[PDB]
Parts: structure tokens; sequence; C-alpha cells
């Protein structure tokens, strides 16, 4: 009954049939080469145990903080453990051995809480940075101190870009089992090292990093699917008697008419300079999504379409004589004297915009659930809307912008923030305009969409530095986003399709705020809304994948703070910063972000609006400069990573069940300790607080114990008896709360 | 009823996991392993009832709401003073250790319970003896 | 490359000193009123958090003109071995700030009992034991060395004795907690002579006239009455040294007793006892006193006592508003305040000597280590004269290194290839050497290029160095020294 027409796969690249990579410039053609990601950080890797080599044999052992040898030691472990060759093994071993001697010598605390690590997951050095120790990157500090042989281009690009934090050399096992866990609870992990006079901010290296090692994927659609099945074409069966006497209004280009039946019907003439195609199209997937609307558990209550067909100008201008903006639709409409209309039926609901101000708090967190559910849902199907609000790289914004481009950094200045989303097409009672969909192997191919609106993704990406003077080419690790662009471009729709909420959200807020005086009220406005949008990135995570909505809801508040984000859409989507004067804006900036560098910027503000370049509407940021709302960006980063991240991890997760299935099945028949190193691992590479894994892992840890009886079980009877009370606890609670 | 919620969210979770093509629809090859992930580990031939009869459109793959209905029709088998004797048992040491210890565990290893949570466990009740008094 | 304002972890000290200690009411039934700005509570109006934060960033500052004087080649005070207080170690500095947190998070109130006082103290080591001992993963491997070092500086808060002028660990806190009791003494130049005697000794007259000015513009950037400064004052002078006041041996002079190897000796102090004609000392005597004049440069020297612009009763409304109790109850607002006071106090100097579009401009570039080395020399040359002035204007002297040495004027008389990106520099050349521009107020034609911008500097434009820093190293493995230079608008 239940279930979705498109499914997931890997492919061997999205390089096909795009753009070829060569940059144009005054007559010189310059190919555009890309650094490989796997590649370059595992000769970072290999310099960096040559360097541990030498730091050893070198003595100068003393001379290194006690955390940052530490850090060394767990992570040599880990990467031992993570590795599969006998030889390389016992090497990464036999380096750690000194680094354990000095540091069970030197430091008995550090060694008891490092044992305590140890004894507690496979990968030690992932429970060893969920704090402020990640930002300190010892790899690449002992790679520069000792090292001396000067890297090559390759590795100095992957350190340039990659100097942030030093969990950026890890594999890819342990890479993503650290990102997965940094939600966890526990972690106080922040992507922001703030030094005396930088705040470097990287919480989009952490996702960029995450992209640049997943495998192409790409969506695979039905042949029963909407953009693959195709009906014939739809024939006017059924003419509607329309009558001025029972016109409500003109909604755009939609004329509105009453129904005794308590329901709506409208009319949707042909919009000037497109054709008839596009009303065929809006028909046939209006009544697609009703035939499988059980299938789906779509929630919006879609409009029912009854035709679509011709009228004479002449009736569409004599009915719409008894209006109000009469002009601006008669200015709407094409210019021919028969016009295509398209009719559909909707509740009265359908047409009140999801921001209009005159619905109570209670109805928008309802009708923002249901929009959400409903965009993802689709989304999972392979139905994006690129067009849900005119958000107007030629052009489009770009919601993570950092992944798109080459030394693009923050959001963009959202201008007319109000404006884009005014005609938005989600509505109250659910989603609207669904013609302009677009099937979602358009961003895993090279449709017009995709080369249109980015060019610079498909076409790789150049700067004056990235060019080889010698080999003549510009080698860049962007460029090996050619691969992958489908990753980059879907992470892009999320976050876009939340972007679009949180517009339609604040818009909201600014337009009721206005009509409320007691400033308690106002911020209790602003914080239910705040609640609303990180509950609609929760309910994202949810759909996409599978995360409970209360625990992905964690997640993010782990990550994106919920007071400055409340701070800062009360702040910046309103006119009431605009009064305030130079020293008070400060002192203001000072609360809301409240441990980060203020916004600063330098034009003027018009009073009663604030930040314009008009000066009649509201920007959200100055002119050429970032979008000051931080903690919206931290939030869309949040949600995109963590479901990038969940994919990833269980993708590794199985690839490690299946290496220790064919040890349980005898297919590949080694030692006791090859066995329980790949059970540890198949543990350490579950989702944070995700139980049922654990006890996945813990019946094959049974399994493994039973295989070989005689086997020693020191070294993982800590976890696995941990594991074991969890679940016993578990149950326990299933029974109590049962009664 | 249907069954605990919070079994729910955990159902729908595994099975959003062990769905590798991301279809909503499972296969048969891997059901064996989502119902071991959810304490029920049957043989191939008590599992290979269900294979007989679970897929009503017959595709050989189990959509969600199928799901659900498989392990409401299984849970009502295994869930017995088996698993809670097993659970009592796990800790460490003559039938009767502690409430303390339980009161701690009840509120850091699992869905953490409250404080005033505990105390009620601990004024209802000894392991079996608190074990069969509800 | 380490301060106050961006710790996280100092950041967190006084955030846990707030939440347990400096945010919890007085109990001690003296003076312990909570007192009420706008419609917020202040439980700890005297010793609260802005308390701690002003004495964490008197610490910074004296280290730092501590080394801002070793650079300008004078003498400062040893202890007991040679080095000096601009010899403090960056995590000997970040040891402090965490000490310094919990310093009066025992004051169950203001009374100053001795034993009190001790036990006040006693309270404060064993608090500031069970936080370290809380957050010990974190603070004994790194931050601290061993436990043992812990109880060193759980000995200098409690401070069973009182020999202060022992380590720079004992001067930093100590003198930062005596200096900041000035905006509440009421006989003000007594305690400001007694603090720049007992300070100077350790630094010098211009390093502690320059700690005593930054000092007064925290104060209101914290919203602290600021104590004025009257030379000529009648009030009798009380020595602080104790307490105790000067009578005068009814001719010209107090009670003078002689020394071996000499003729005569210093003034004697007495308890405030019956007089005749034996009168006390005014304040304006104590001051001109030519025994005490000619190294205390405050004489004669008179100072606003207050923002020198709006009046008595809005300088009153800005006192108790609601930023009062503000920056008293959120870590985060009053070190944004602190940090900020300290930029300007740190880039109003160069103003100060010279009479008066983005404002942050990255300019990387690529040099040689040897002239990057020979430029932070001539660059710390005149960093090392900027000293924020409160008594003795020395602006003649900066005024001529500025002149005489503008070896830093290597960036104007031409074009540029500015941003206003950190990362857009890292990312593109990954330079060694970074120029940051501050500039304001106008003063560049800070054209935008298209993202990035490209600034020419005027002839009567110049550029003067505010804090050489070092970040990091390159991609290619070698140090990255961004300076940072703020734009004169210089007609000489
Ligand atoms: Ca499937
Ligand atoms: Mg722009």
């Amino acid at each position: 009954k239940q279930y979705y027409f498109a499914r997931r796969g890997e492919t061997s690249t999205h390089d096909t049939s795009l753009p070829p990579p060569v940059k144009v410039l005054s007559g010189r053609s310059i190919p555009l080469k890309e650094i490989p990601f796997e590649t370059t950080r595992n000769e970072l890797v290999q310099i960096y145990l040559t360097s541990v080599d030498q730091l050893i044999k070198s003595n100068k052992l003393n001379s290194i903080p006690s955390q940052q040898i530490a850090s060394h030691y767990l992570f040599l472990r880990s990467l031992a453990n993570s590795e599969t060759d006998g030889i390389k093994k016992n090497q990464i071993l036999s380096l750690a051995k000194p680094l354990g001697i000095y540091l069970a010598s030197k430091e008995p605390h550090v060694w008891k809480t490092i044992n305590e690590l140890i004894e507690k997951s496979e990968y030690p050095i992932i429970h060893y940075l969920k704090n402020n120790r990640a930002h300190s990157n010892f790899m690449l500090a002992l790679i520069h101190e000792y090292h001396k042989e000067p890297l090559t281009k390759n590795q100095s690009a992957f350190v340039q870009k990659f100097r942030d934090s030093s969990v950026f050399l890890f594999p890819n096992p342990i890479y993503t089992a650290w990102l997965a866990h940094s939600y966890d609870e526990d972690s106080s992990f922040n992507p922001m090292f703030r030094e005396r006079l930088s705040t470097n901010f990287y919480h989009s290296t952490l996702t960029d990093n995450l992209l640049l090692r997943t495998e192409p994927k790409e969506v695979t659609l039905s042949s029963e699917h909407h953009y693959k099945k195709e009906k014939g074409p739809i024939d006017s069966s059924f003419r509607y008697q329309m009558s001025s006497d029972r016109l409500l209004r003109i909604q755009g280009r939609t004329l509105l008419f009453s129904t005794p039946q308590n329901d709506v019907v409208a009319v949707k003439v042909q919009k000037r300079g497109e054709p008839k195609s596009t009303l065929e199209e809006e028909f046939q997937m209006a009544d697609y999504l009703l035939k499988h609307q059980s299938r789906l558990d779509v929630y919006s209550k879609l409009p029912q379409p009854l035709g679509q067909y011709s009228v004479k100008k002449s009736e569409i201008l004599e009915i719409s004589r008894g209006s109000l903006d009469f002009e601006r639709f008669k200015t709407l409409i094409g210019d021919s004297k028969d016009l295509e209309v398209y009719v559909y039926k909707a509740p009265l609901t359908y047409f009140t915009y999801l921001h209009d101000k005159n619905q109570d708090l209670e109805d928008l967190t309802a009708s923002v659930k249901t929009n959400v559910h409903d965009l993802f849902v689709l989304l999972r199907e392979g139905i994006m809307f690129p067009q849900l609000a005119d958000i107007f790289d030629k052009g489009r914004y770009q919601a993570l912008v950092q992944l798109l481009n080459v030394l693009q950094f923050q959001l963009g200045r959202i201008d007319k923030w109000q404006k884009a989303v005014e005609y938005v097409n989600l509505r109250s009672s659910g989603l609207a305009d669904l013609g302009d969909s677009l099937p979602i192997t358009s961003l895993f191919t090279s449709s017009d969409f995709t080369k249109h609106y980015f060019s610079a993704l498909l076409t790789g990406g150049y700067h004056p530095t990235f060019f080889d003077k010698s080999s003549g080419t510009a080698n860049s690790l962007f460029t090996g986003k050619r691969r992958l662009f489908g990753n980059y471009l879907y992470l892009n729709t999320i976050a876009e399709y939340l972007l679009v909420i949180q517009l339609t959200l604040g818009s909201y807020g600014d337009k009721v705020t206005r009509d409320m005086m007691d400033k308690p009220k106002k911020e209790a406005v602003w914080r239910e809304l705040a609640n609303v949008m990180f509950t609609s990135c929760a309910e994202a995570i949810h759909i996409m994948t599978g995360i409970p909505q209360s625990r992905a809801l964690t997640l993010l508040k782990q990550r994106a703070n919920i007071e400055k984000h409340f701070r800062q859409t009360q702040f910046w989507m309103t006119p009431d910063y605009s009064k305030l004067d130079e020293d008070t804006l400060q002192m203001e900036q000072y609360s809301i972000y409240s441990g980060e560098p203020e916004y600063e910027f330098t034009d003027k503000l018009v009073s009663g609006v604030g930040l314009s370049v008009d000066g009649t509407h509201q920007d959200l940021g100055g002119y050429n400069r970032e979008s000051p709302l931080r903690e919206l960006e931290k939030l869309l980063y949040a949600t995109v990573t963590l479901i990038e991240g969940t994919m990833q991890l269980d993708k590794e997760f199985f690839k490690q069940l299946q290496q220790v299935e064919k040890i349980l099945s005898g297919e590949i028949k080694t030692d006791a300790n090859s066995c329980f190193e790949a059970v540890a691992q198949l543990l350490d590479l579950a989702r944070p607080r995700c139980h049922f894994q654990k006890r996945l892992v813990l019946s094959y840890y049974e399994e493994a114990k039973l295989k070989y009886p005689s086997a020693p079980t020191d070294a993982y009877d800590s976890r696995f008896q941990v594991v074991a009370k969890t679940n016993a606890a578990i149950t326990i609670q299933r029974f109590w709360r049962e009664t | 009823d249907q069954l605990t919620e919070e079994q729910i969210a955990e159902f729908k979770e595994a099975f959003s996991l062990f769905d590798k093509d991301g279809d909503g629809t499972i296969t048969t090859k891997e059901l064996g392993t989502v119902m071991r992930s959810l304490g029920q580990n049957p043989t191939e031939a008590e599992l290979q009832d269900m294979i007989n009869e679970v897929d009503a459109d017959g595709n050989g793959t189990i959509d969600f709401p199928e799901f659900l209905t498989m392990m409401a029709r299984k849970m009502k088998d295994t869930d017995s003073e088996e698993e809670i004797r097993e659970a009592f048992r796990v800790f460490d040491g003559n039938g009767y250790i502690s409430a303390a210890e339980l009161r701690h565990v009840m509120t850091n290893l699992g869905e953490k319970l409250t404080d005033e949570e505990v105390d009620e466990m601990i004024r209802e009740a000894n392991y079996e003896e608190f074990v069969q008094m509800m | 490359g380490f301060s106050l304002y961006t710790d996280d972890t100092v950041k967190a000290a006084a955030q846990y000193a707030y939440d347990n200690y400096l945010g919890k009411p007085y109990t001690g039934s003296v003076e312990s009123a909570p007192a009420n700005f706008g419609g917020r509570m202040v439980y700890r109006q005297h010793h609260g958090l802005s308390h701690t934060l002003r004495t964490m960033a008197y610490a910074e500052l004296i280290v730092e003109e501590a080394r801002k004087a070793k650079l300008r080649g004078e003498t400062l005070g040893k202890f007991k071995d040679g080095r000096t207080i601009a010899d403090v170690t960056p995590q000997e500095l970040k040891k402090i700030m965490i000490a310094q947190a919990f310093f009066v998070a025992g004051r169950d109130d203001e009374a100053s009992d001795a034993k009190n006082y001790q036990k006040y103290h006693e309270q404060s080591r064993d608090a500031f034991l069970k936080y370290v001992k809380d957050n010990e993963s974190t603070l004994i491997p790194d931050v601290f060395k061993d436990q043992e070092d812990v109880n060193f500086y759980a000995r200098v808060i409690e401070d069973k004795s009182h020999d202060w002028e022992s380590t720079p660990a004992h001067v930093l806190i100590n003198q930062g907690h005596m200096v900041d009791l000035v905006r509440v003494k009421q006989p003000p130049e007594s305690f400001l002579q007694r603090y720049f005697s007992s300070m100077q000794r350790w630094i010098g007259s211009q390093a502690t006239e320059a700690v005593f000015g930054i000092q007064r513009q925290f104060f209101h950037a914290t919203y602290e009455v600021v104590a004025g400064f009257d030379s000529d004052n009648k009030e009798p002078h009380l020595v602080v040294s104790g307490l105790g006041r000067y009578v005068i041996g009814e001719d010209g002079q107090p009670i003078r007793e002689a020394p071996k190897k000499g003729q005569k000796e210093g003034d004697l102090k007495v308890f405030p006892q019956t007089y005749k004609n034996e009168r006390l000392m005014r304040v304006d005597e104590f001051l001109k006193l030519p025994e005490i004049q000619n190294t205390f440069p405050g004489s004669g020297k008179h100072l606003q006592g207050g923002m020198p612009g709006m009046n008595e009763m809005d300088y009153w409304n800005r006192l108790n508003s609601l930023n009062r109790a503000r920056c008293e109850n959120d870590v985060d607002f009053c070190l944004k305040q602190l940090q900020t006071a300290h930029d300007k106090a740190k880039i109003e100097p160069i103003k100060q000597a010279f009479q008066s579009p983005p404002t942050r401009l990255f300019r990387g570039l690529n040099l040689s280590e040897e002239f990057t080395k020979g430029l932070i020399d001539q660059a710390n040359a005149m960093i090392a004269n900027t000293t924020e002035r409160l008594f003795t204007d020395h602006s003649p002297e900066a005024f001529k290194q500025i002149k005489l040495n503008d070896l830093s004027k290597m960036s104007g008389r031409t074009n540029a290839s500015t941003t206003t990106e950190i990362k857009l520099v890292k990312e593109t050349w990954d330079s060694n050497v970074i120029f940051e521009m501050l500039d304001p107020d106008g003063l560049l034609h800070s054209k935008q290029v298209g993202s990035e911008f490209s600034v020419y500097l005027p002839e009567d434009v110049a550029l003067v160095p505010v804090k050489v820093t070092l970040d990091g190293k390159t991609q290619k493995g070698e140090n990255r020294y961004v300076f940072t230079f703020v734009a004169v608008k210089s007609p000489d």
C-alpha cells in the first residue's frame, strides 16, 4: 500500500554529458582538473604515520602537550583498528606503543581516562573529540612540525581547504562515526574556533568533507511513476457555467468562484509567456497526486481538477469586471482572443497563503507541519519543486552556497525577503501550483534546470590560485564535485525547502507583531515561530532518514541554538530595529548573537523599514553582505548534515555487517580476534542513541561467542555488558509502562 | 490497543534502516535481520512461515503497514515471563540485590525515566518477587 | 595567540562562578540587600560577576603593558630571580584567570573582619578546588600541569599569609583585586596613590598610568561610577597601609623619625586620635609632598570623574539602567562589553596622538622570514609607545616615533588587492603575512570590485600598527603573522 516509486542506488558517476570542464578567459581555454579526495586523504594519513615515526625516533616526545599526545595515541589506535591488513595494523600499533608507554608513565590520569575510552568503543578518537579539542588539528600540526619534505600541490590544497579540524583526515568509517556522534547529547561540539580575531565557522566544511566522501547517488523512478508513465490528452468533457454572480476575488491570475457545497472552484488562466503544456502538466500532476493520496500518505487537501480547456478572452474579460484589481489581472493574462484555462476545485483555505496574518498560531503550526511533511514526502517520491517562492548562480538563491561554489563562505542577502514569499506556493491547507514540478532525476542529470541554475557546480571551479603554472590546469578539490553534484543539489533542495519555510514563518511574524504592543506577547509569538521552524527541520530529518522526530529534534538543538535563532528572527525580521540608533543597536546585537561576532554593516537604515536597497522593502542582510541570521544557516547545515551523515553512516554500517556475516558463515576463516574486531567496529558504527542497532550487534556478538567458545572476551566484555544492561532496562521499561 | 507508540517509532526506524534502496518495502532477504534486531530471532522455518504468508500483493516485498501487522502478530508470543526473568537476572546476586541500583539505571540507560517514576516503582515492590507483582 | 575575551574555558570558568557563587545571594546579613536596577535584581552589587570580570581584564592588562614595557627596554621588578611580570607565559595567564574567577566566590558579605576575611578566602579556595576537580579532565593535563599546581593556585587564592609580592601568580591576582576597589573608596587620591606606588614597583610609571586609564574605560563600559581625581582636595589624607592618618608635627612637617645612615625618615603612622596644633594631613597636603610628588605623576592633575559629556542626571540614569543589571547577570554580555572597551582603549590612543566602505580590510601577501622578523621588530617598536595616557601626556614621543620610522608605509601610494573575509585570504594565497586594516571612519576609498574591495590610501592618511598577532602556520608550513593596522587622518 504505502511505498515510494523511486529507489536510491549507486552509480559510477554523474559526469555524463555535462559542460566540458574547461573555463574560457579572454581566448584561453583552461582545463579544470579535479583533486581526488579519497586518495589525497590517504596520502596525508600516510605522511602522518611517517611523521609519527619520525617523532618517536626523534625523542622530542616530551615537547608536545599531554592532551595532544593523547589525541595522537588514540587516533593511532583507532586507525589501526580500522585497517584490515596485518602488516599495516601491526605497523600502526608498533607506532602507538611508545606513545602508550609515555602516557602511562608521565600522565597517569590522562591514561586512566584513555583506557576508559579504549574499552568503551573501538574507535576511541571519536569519543575523545566530542568537545573543543576537535578544533585542535593535531594531525596537521604534526605533519607541519616533523614531516619536513614539502607537500605536493594536491596535499597542499587538501590541507588548505580542510585546515579547520583534524577529523578531516579520518577514514570514511571513523569520520562518519565522529560526525554522527558529534550531535549526541553528551557532546559539546560547536563548529566554531573563536580565536582572538577570526571566529572561524566551519559548519559547512563538515558537510563538504562528508559529501566529498560519498559515492554518487542516482534515483531510479519506477516505470509507472508519474514522470515515466504517460497518459493521453485531457478532454474538455466538462464546461463550467462561469457566472459573475459567484466570483469571490482574483488571486493573482486565478479567478475564484463559490460553491453551494462550501468548496471553491478556481479557474487559472494561461499566464502570459507559457503554453498550454504547463496547464496540462499541472492537471496531470494534480490528478496523479490525488490518485495516490493513500500511498504517499500526503496530507495536503489537494485540488481536485475538473478540466482543462480554452475559453474566449471576451468571456474572461467580461466576467472579471466586478473585481478590485481587474487591471492587474488583465495585464497578467496573455494577449490572445482565446486563452487556456485550468479549472480545479479546492477548499477555501487553499488560497489563503501560509503566512497570512489571520490565523492563530496553532493553525500555523498545523499547516506548517502539513506543508513540510508533504514537501519531503514528495521529495522522497522524486518530485522536487524548484519555484516554491520566487527568491531571486543565474539569479536563483542557493541555500547552501558554500558547497555549491568556489570560495563562498556565508549565505546570501535575501533581497526583498518579504516580497519573495508574498505569493508563496505554500498554502494554509497544503501545497499549491504543483504544475512547475521537476522529477528528481533533473538534479542527477544535466537537465536545463541544472545547466541553467548551477552552471558553476557542473563546469568545475576556477580561481587564479587554482592554476598550476607548470601543468597549465586548475587543480581543485571543487572540480571533484562534478562526479558528485547530484548529492550537492539534493541537499541544496532540502535546504531551500527549509529556507522557504523559515521565510514564510518570518513573514507571518513580521505581519502579526505590528498589531501587538506588549513586548512579552511579541516575543512569545517569535518563540513559537522558532519552535515551529525547528520542528519542521526535525520533521524533514524524520521523513528523510527515519530517525524519530524527538531524537532528530534533540540532535538539532545540540547543534543550532534555539534561543539565538529566536533572537535573530525576532530582531532582523521586523522594522522595529530601524528605530534604534548606533549604540543601542550595538548593545542589542550583543544580546542576539551572545558569544559570536556581531553582524557588521555600513549601509544606512531607512526608518520604519530597516536595511534596504530600494528604500521601501526590507532585506535580510546589508548590500553585498551575508545573511545576518546565523542560527538559521546553522540549522540548515545541521539538518542536511544529519540527513547525509545518517545515510553515509548506515552505508558504512551495512558495509561492515557484510564483513561480519562473511565470518560467522565461515566464508572468511580467520582467528577469533579478527571476528571480535569486526563485531566491535560493527558496534561503533551504529547511530547515536539508536538502540536496536546495538541490540543487533549484541546478537551478533553472542553468535560469535557461540562459534568461537575458547576465545578470550576480556577486551569486549565491558561495552557489550553495558549493551546487555541497556537492553534489559529497555524491556523493563516496556513492561512497566505497558500497564 | 495497537501497541505502544515508542515501539512504533523503533519499528519505523529499523524498517527505514534496513531498506537499502529507500523505497518503503523490504525484501525477505533481510527481514530476518530486522526481526532479530527487534528482539525476535526466529529460525529460517519459523520465519519462512511468514515468507509464505506475508505478502498479500505477492511481489515478494513487505510494505510498512504489513510490517506493523507482522510485529503485532508476533508480539503476542515471545512477550512473557522469560524475557522479564532474563532482564532481572543480568545485573549480579541472590534474587534480591537492591533498589538503588535499579533507580540508578532507570535514569541513564535506555529511554530515561524520572526520579518520581523510580520512587513509585520502588514503593510498588526482591527481583523475583517484585517482577511477579505486576 | 590567546586572550580573555575568546577562551571558552575561562569563559566557562566565570560562567560556573556566576552559576554557583557570583549569581547566588549574599548570606552574611552584613549589607546583603540585592539592588534593583530597572526590573532586574543584582545580588552582589559590590563584588559580583562584574568584579570578577574586571579583575580578569586587569590581569590581562597588567601583563600586557608588562611585556609592552619590556619591549620599551626599561627596568621592571624581580621575583627573587631574574624574571618579571612580562615573562608570564600565556597558559600561565590562563591559569591565573581561571583562579581569579573564584577569588571572591566565598564572600558571604562585604564585612572585612580579619577572621571573617580568612574564612571567606578558605571557602573561596574550597569552591575553586571543587570546581577544578569537577572538570579535572579538561584542566589538569593541558591548562595546569599536576594537582600540585592546582593546590598552589588554591594556596594563592586562600592566601593564609600576606606576601602578595612573591610570584607573578600572586601579584596579578592581589593587585588586580585591589585596584578594582577604586570605584567605591571615597577619598580617591589616597587610594590611587597607594595602588600606583604598589604597582609601579613591578612595571613602571607609563604602563601603570595606562593600566589605570584603561581601568577607567572598563568602569565606563561596565556602568560603574568613576571616581574623580582631585589633586587639591582638602579632605584629610589617610594611608591605605592599614588604616591610619598623618598628623603634622605642628610646624610644617609630620612626625618624622630617623634611621641609621639617614638624617630623616618618612611620615610616621598614627591611629585617628586626639589632635592639638597637631592637625592631620589634607589630601592636597599629602600629594604635593616633595618626597612623594617626584614619583607620582598625577600630582597637580585632575580628571572628569564621569563621562566627558552627558550630565550628572543622565549619568545617574545610565548607572541605574537595565544594562547595569545585565552585566551582572550575563557572562557573555559583560565579556563583550569589556572586549569592545579594550579594543577602543587599544585604538583610541592612536587617535589621541594624531588630531583628526567597510571597516575591516584584510590584505594578504607573501614575505620572506627574515623580512617578517625585521618588520615585526619595527612594528612592535611602534606599538610599544602607544600607552593610553592618563596624567602625563606623551604624545610628542609616540608621534615622532611613528613619523620618523615610516617603514610600515609600504602599502600606500599604490593600488591594492584587498578583501573583507579572513578565509578569502586563507583560501586563495594562504599568505604568511596578513595586513588587517581597521578603519571605522571613512579615510579609505573602499570601492567594491564586482565579494572583495580595492582600497587606495591618500598621502594624508597613514596606517599605524595595533596588535601584531601570530596565527598558526600556512598550508606550506610556515608561520602566519597576521598584523593589524588602523587608519589615521594625519595632516602631518
Ligand atoms: Ca526495497
Ligand atoms: Mg549581492
